[PDB]
């Protein structure tokens, strides 16, 4: 699953060879949760 | 529960916006498509019990399994209640009719068809054939009383075939 | 064939382009075509089938030999049955215009079935061959090679 | 980040920037143990260093989430990729499968 | 066991501005089971590959790599 | 799905053959298809000029754009016109398909969730989706622009 | 630039660094003169967007042309606005120390924001150096460089 | 296109010959993709006059000079509801068929009358190049063919 | 078609797509008709070179200018000589039926180019629509559609 | 890369455009074409039935198969089989492509050091794509079968 | 006469019915046709602009429109231009009959008499004549710049 995952054309294309991974998508609930709140 | 004329004002409401002249086109179809929607379910109505018992035959006659030990029409006690789902296909279909959508279909059979048929491991496959078995006998009593073209006598049962439909394409 | 274009176009942001509707055009032209040949195929169905076992026991024996899987008369009716399953999805494909519609149902996960029940998969691949062969018997020049066209497809697939 | 480089929007726009919405990526740079040609290899600061460990605490931030314990860092992997033969995402891979 | 590679793999996207030195010109350890897939990668990129050595393992070995 | 999918699925859920139903169906959609393929053809002329019209028509000069309003933002614009471009490409794919379930399965899917997340306004994008179906019906004539909106109404009505 | 700092210590799991803290130490002893700049191109706005629409449809007379976008009292009032939002978001860029909040505001999507409205983006670029000369015409020699920094990168944007 | 060949074949004492009546038959199966044409140069009206005068003032700036004819906005006003004139003249012609109905009412004397207006000709005749190059753009290909047909009659009247 | 088949089939694991092929073959068809094309664009590259460079003179005297890049006899020639390397990308294009040799020769980095050049990118791209009006006023009709559509990419792409 | 964009890179390094000679050059392809898709089908039917073949005519019941060989190992023997299925594959692509580059970029960049690192028979292998070369010859036919066995010759011609 | 009306012709002097060489000619002119009235059309649209460029090639700045030449009066410049129109507008009609033969029934017949009558210089009107050519055969392209240039060099081999 891991090879699987980095083995894709979608990890190589974006983060590159020496790019330390990083979190590019979020889900709909998980924006909801995090924006929306007291302090905005 | 939405109609063929209530369908067309939730579109439109939701818009904000009046009536046009597209509106009032569709409506105008339905206007002289109602008469002969009254006439066809009339004549559904008339004959519809021995309409369930040769729905009941043929569906024998297809598939021989659903008569048989490992079926679900074994007994009496498990046929009456395919009969009775005969009925309900048949009696909802006549609803859509008169009504002229699929809406009711929608909201009052297809809605918790899976769940009740995966929780009493009743089958899928030979209820749209029953289903259909019966449009078949259907679209034979409304070609019988006057009504030459009989597409939209053809509509709900299909319709109620693609949502139980498992999808595999 | 109009799906291929539309999840193609659709990975994309760009519209449909013209060549692609101009393909869509062409298929819609073939049409008429598509659906004599398929049901030319499909009133067929019970020569075909019968033609495939013919060709397919006196190929490999193996199946009406007890050690293979196809023995007795339910084992051998269950394998013409699979022989009229995959004329079914050949018809499906004939008349889709692409191979979607049929490696959906009978190729994108058949080579772990076969195997776990038992049957080896180049004799389904000679079962096919034999429905290809009767089926050119069986059509004009321009229609076998139009089915063929898919059996080809699928004998490739289960290999 | 930006919105216009949605994936489902600009399949030609992978490989941007995350711009200042995003989180703030890392490249591995300066990989130390590079100090010219001339014969030296004497010195005692070498700047490049500093910068390139920060890399690998990175990489433990956004593949565990936190950072790890004291007595978990795999220390193979971390001098093979500050050597320069193992790269980050190799490293990545080396990581999840511990 | 480990592959010593030495690639070049150029840049057919849109020009960047940031160095990609490491990625462009580059000689590292790789696995011998990722090798393949790797390479077949770097045979996707369009990228010569100038040198390939096995840095660990010995040919010919059946058992115990 | 297609048309001719949801045929040959509704077909086939029931084992039945290809009766003459279906042959109807099939053979309403190969007569269909002519102005399916040109109305296709001449939405994808101009989408930027159906998006500008929608915009200019629905959006525009509104306080939707003035600072305080959702689209105020120059980003905030360009995810506007990228929300309308999709939504057009999309009933676009689904008129060619003459099926709807492409747009339940890859536009309204989550869409009610990202945008009551975003705060984006659900009845300004109603009202830009509805100037979008008269400025492409329009633009195609009223015998395909049916069809565009139906699709386009399917979205808007998803929508709400 | 507080929170450039703060996102590039927080993408590391490290602290601010002192360096950084430096930076900041040196961003708020320079805040005086750099409040003193913005109150100064605040107060003066209508000359400068008078003198850049001056400079502009002297430059280029096609959006005065009726094929341009800016054809109309209307349309020009509407270019003005333009400028007179630029101008503010270039005050808010003097301020903040550094080009996030005037990026995040009219830079990050303004190319697909002006293809869709049909105006040309190097008429609005030379409408920021028109905006930053008047600007430098305003001010004294240190608070023109530091002004024509945040234009310049406008300028840069825009293109 | 029906008054053509009756007058045609009403000033020889002959009937209508039946070739004429195949030209009539054929004339009434195009006549839905000319409705079609039409309805779709009907609708979208302004965006032509507007693109019109957009390339036209590109193209000649005499008439947005004060020397020439079209200067202020009564005189544009008045060269755009020209333009509009001619559009209409256009949709008429792709409905009849044949460049009669639209030559009566603005070709057949329209040299006297824009030389005792003042305006040149051949302005007009670029106008009416650039309502063709809009509707190139607004139609298809086959659609563009049969409007630029007319488009293209009026465009060799005016000069 | 093919190679971009080809690399979009490599990315994935699987073979070529029957729709793919039925692009192919709809490419194969056509590939005639684009060579006629190609062949009336090669003879005729001097009188659209020169009437594409003399409109966009015409609409843009900016670069004539003497403060503009295309001032003099040389950089005149070079602005000419730049109009007939983009028309025959175009041709290239035409006969390709991709855009990746339009792309990997004349558009992947020609803004960064132009920029340090000093030459305006849209002067270009309106000298390249010239020659999309000029081709299209030459060719048959939908060929000038099939010709105008790559000259389309080329002007869309520039900008 | 194609033959037709080995054309337009030719054209384009002359700095000329696509007039008679070259245009000849891509009639020329059009024609082959057409039978280069039928010999596709053909070889995507049976690839694994032609590596199997090869195989039992050339590598089996050798020394290399034995043990003390190089395919001894069951691991070393299903490398075996998918290298020939991937020589097999990228025949069929520069077949189709009519030109070879792409085949050379794509395999003889490093297989010729990575057949010298592992210690894999070079000669084994030649044998081996001239099996491939004599059955797909046998299956496809005469003139499709010399296009194929070309780019399979220059296979072996890259790995020697 | 058209091309249709020549082998028509031909064919009724003999008695002969439609035989298959004749239904050959008229299968070609049905092919050549479409290019025939795309070409037509092309020069109805711009025949000002071809015969300005025509006499600003051959005629302007010669002697001839210097006093002493035959177009130095400007009724004479005038009468210049008319012939000039009159040869284009009737090689179009030429061209698209796809038949010279209402050249020489209109044109041709008693244009040297006329010509040597009034003194009009007769290689002057030719050289103009093939300015038109070369002028509408880059207007037109090459294809029927080639059947266009054909009436018009029988008008200027007649005149000569
Ligand atoms: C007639 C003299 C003999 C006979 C005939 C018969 N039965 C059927 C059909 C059915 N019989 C059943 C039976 C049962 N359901 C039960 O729960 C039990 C209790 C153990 C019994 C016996 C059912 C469910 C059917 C319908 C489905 C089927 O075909 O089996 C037929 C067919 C009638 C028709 O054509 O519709 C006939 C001729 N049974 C007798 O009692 C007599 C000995
Ligand atoms: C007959 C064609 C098929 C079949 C039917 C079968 N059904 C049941 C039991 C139930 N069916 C329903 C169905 C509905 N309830 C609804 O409200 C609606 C919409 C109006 C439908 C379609 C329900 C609720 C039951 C449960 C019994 C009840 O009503 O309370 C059985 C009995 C299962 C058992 O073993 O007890 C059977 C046999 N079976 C077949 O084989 C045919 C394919
Ligand atoms: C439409 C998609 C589809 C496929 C492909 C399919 C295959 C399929 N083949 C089966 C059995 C079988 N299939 C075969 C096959 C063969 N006889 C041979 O010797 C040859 C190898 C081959 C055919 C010529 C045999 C012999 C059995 C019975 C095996 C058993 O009972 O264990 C079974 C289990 C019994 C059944 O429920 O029918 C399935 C599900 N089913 C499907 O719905
Ligand atoms: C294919 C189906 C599909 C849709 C529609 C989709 C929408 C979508 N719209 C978004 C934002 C947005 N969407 C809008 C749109 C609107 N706000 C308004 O005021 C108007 C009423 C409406 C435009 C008509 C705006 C203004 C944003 C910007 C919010 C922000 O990014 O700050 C986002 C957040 C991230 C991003 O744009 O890149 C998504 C995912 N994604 C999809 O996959
Ligand atoms: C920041 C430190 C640093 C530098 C300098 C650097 C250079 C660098 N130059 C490259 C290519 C290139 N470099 C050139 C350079 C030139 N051509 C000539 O004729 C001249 C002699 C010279 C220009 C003055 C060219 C033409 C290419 C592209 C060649 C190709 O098409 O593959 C590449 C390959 C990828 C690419 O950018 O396309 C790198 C990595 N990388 C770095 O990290
Ligand atoms: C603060 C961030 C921000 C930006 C950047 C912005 C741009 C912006 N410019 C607009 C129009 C416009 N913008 C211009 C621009 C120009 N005149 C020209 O000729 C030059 C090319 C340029 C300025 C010198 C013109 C002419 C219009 C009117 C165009 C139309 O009505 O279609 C509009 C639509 C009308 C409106 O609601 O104001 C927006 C939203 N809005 C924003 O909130
Ligand atoms: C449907 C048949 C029809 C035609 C053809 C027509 C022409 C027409 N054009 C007029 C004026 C005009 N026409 C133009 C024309 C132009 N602007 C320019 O620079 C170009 C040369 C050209 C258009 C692009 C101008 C500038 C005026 C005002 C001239 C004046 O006020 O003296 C007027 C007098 C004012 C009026 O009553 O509208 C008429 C009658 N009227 C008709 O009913
Ligand atoms: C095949 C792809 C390709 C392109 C596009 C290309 C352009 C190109 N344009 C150049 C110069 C130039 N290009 C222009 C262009 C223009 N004048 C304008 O204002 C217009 C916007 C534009 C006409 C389209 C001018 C004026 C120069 C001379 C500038 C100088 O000499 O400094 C030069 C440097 C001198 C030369 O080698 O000719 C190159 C290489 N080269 C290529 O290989
Ligand atoms: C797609 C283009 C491409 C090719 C062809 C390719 C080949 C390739 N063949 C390999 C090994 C191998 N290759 C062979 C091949 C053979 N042994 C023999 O005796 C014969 C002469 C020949 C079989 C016909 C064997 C036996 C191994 C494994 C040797 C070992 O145990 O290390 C390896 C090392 C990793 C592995 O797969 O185990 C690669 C990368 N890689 C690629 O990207
Ligand atoms: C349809 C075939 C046809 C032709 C050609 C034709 C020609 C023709 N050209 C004439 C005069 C003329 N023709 C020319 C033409 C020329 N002289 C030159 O120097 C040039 C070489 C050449 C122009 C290209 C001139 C200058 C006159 C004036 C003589 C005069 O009227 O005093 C006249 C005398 C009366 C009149 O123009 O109204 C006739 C009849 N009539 C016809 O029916």
């Amino acid at each position: 699953v891991v090879d699987a995952i980095l083995d894709s054309l979608e990890y190589t294309e974006t983060f590159g060879e020496d790019t330390v991974p990083y979190e590019r998508y979020l889900t709909p609930a998980g924006v909801a949760l995090r924006q929306l709140r007291v302090g905005t | 529960m939405r109609d063929a004329v209530t369908s067309l004002i939730k579109n439109y409401d939701v818009a904000g916006r009046y009536f046009d002249r597209n509106a009032i086109d569709t409506l105008k179809d339905y206007f002289d498509s109602g008469t002969a929607r009254v006439q066809a379910a009339a004549a559904i109505n008339s004959n519809a019990a021995a309409l369930v018992k040769q729905a009941g035959s043929k569906l024998f006659e297809e598939l021989p399994e659903l008569i048989r030990p490992g079926g679900n029409a074994y007994t009496t006690r498990r046929l009456a209640a395919c009969l009775r789902d005969m009925d309900y296909y048949l009696r909802y279909a006549t609803y859509a009719l008169v009504a002229g959508n699929t809406n009711v279909l929608d909201e009052r059979v297809l809605q918790g068809l899976r769940e009740t048929y995966n929780s009493l491991g009743v089958p899928i496959g030979p209820t749209v054939r029953g289903v259909q078995i019966l449009k078949d006998l259907v679209k034979e009593q409304v070609a019988g009383a006057g009504i030459a073209n009989t597409t939209f006598v053809e509509e709900p049962f299909d319709h109620i075939t693609r949502e139980l439909s498992e999808r595999d394409v | 064939i109009v799906t291929k274009s539309i999840v193609n176009a659709d990975a994309e942001a760009r519209y449909l382009s013209p060549g692609e509707l101009d393909r869509i055009k062409s298929f819609v032209a073939g049409g008429q075509q598509r659906l004599r040949i398929a049901q030319a195929l499909t009133d067929n169905r019970e020569r075909l089938v019968k033609q495939a076992g013919d060709q397919l026991f006196q190929k490999r024996p193996d199946v009406v030999s007890p050690g293979g899987n196809a023995y007795g008369q339910e084992m051998t009716a269950t394998c013409l049955r699979d022989l009229d399953y995959y004329l079914r999805l050949v018809t499906y494909g004939i008349v889709a215009g692409d191979v979607t519609p049929i490696e959906e149902i009978g190729v994108i996960g058949v080579r772990e079935m076969y195997k776990s029940l038992g049957t080896p998969i180049e004799a389904v691949g000679e079962g096919v061959r034999a429905l290809k062969n009767a089926a050119s018997t069986l059509l004009s020049a321009e229609d076998a090679a139009e089915a063929g066209s898919y059996f080809d497809y699928v004998v490739g697939a289960l290999q | 980040g930006p919105g216009i480089n949605n994936q489902v929007s600009n399949p030609s726009a992978r490989g941007l920037a995350p711009g200042s919405l995003g989180p703030k990526v890392f490249k591995l740079d300066q990989l130390p143990g590079t100090i010219g040609k001339k014969a030296a290899k004497g010195a005692s600061v070498k700047f490049s260093e500093s910068s390139t460990q920060a890399v690998i605490k990175a990489t433990y931030l956004q593949v565990f989430g936190r950072d790890v314990y004291e007595g978990q860092r795999l220390k193979v992997q971390e001098i093979k990729l500050e050597n320069g033969e193992i790269s980050v995402r190799d490293f990545v891979r080396a990581l999840a499968k511990s | 066991r480990l592959f010593k590679i030495t690639a070049l793999v150029p840049s057919l996207s849109r020009t960047r501005t940031q160095r990609e030195l490491q990625n462009t010109y580059f000689t590292k350890l790789v696995p011998y089971e990722n090798w393949f897939r790797e390479q077949q990668r770097i045979q996707k990129a369009g990228g010569k590959i100038i040198k390939v050595e096995l840095a660990t393992g010995k040919q010919g070995t059946n058992a115990g790599l | 799905q297609d048309a001719i999918t949801a045929v040959i699925n509704s077909a086939d859920v029931q084992g039945k053959y290809l009766d003459t139903a279906a042959l109807e169906k099939l053979k309403a959609y190969f007569s269909t298809g002519e102005l399916r393929v040109r109305a296709a053809t001449t939405i994808s002329a101009n989408a930027a000029a159906i998006v500008k019209e929608a915009v200019a028509k629905s959006l525009l000069y509104s306080d939707i754009t003035r600072p305080g309003g959702n689209m105020y933002t120059t980003r905030r614009y360009a995810a506007c016109i990228r929300d309308l471009d999709y939504y057009l490409r999309y009933a676009t794919y689904a008129m060619l398909a003459g099926d709807p379930s492409i747009l339940d399965e890859r536009v309204l899917n989550g869409l009610k969730e990202t945008y009551n997340s975003l705060g984006v306004p659900v009845g300004a994008t109603v009202q830009a989706i509805q100037a979008i179906k008269e400025v492409t019906a329009s633009l195609v004539g009223a015998d395909a622009g049916k069809e565009m909106g139906i699709y386009l109404d399917y979205i808007s009505s998803g929508l709400s």
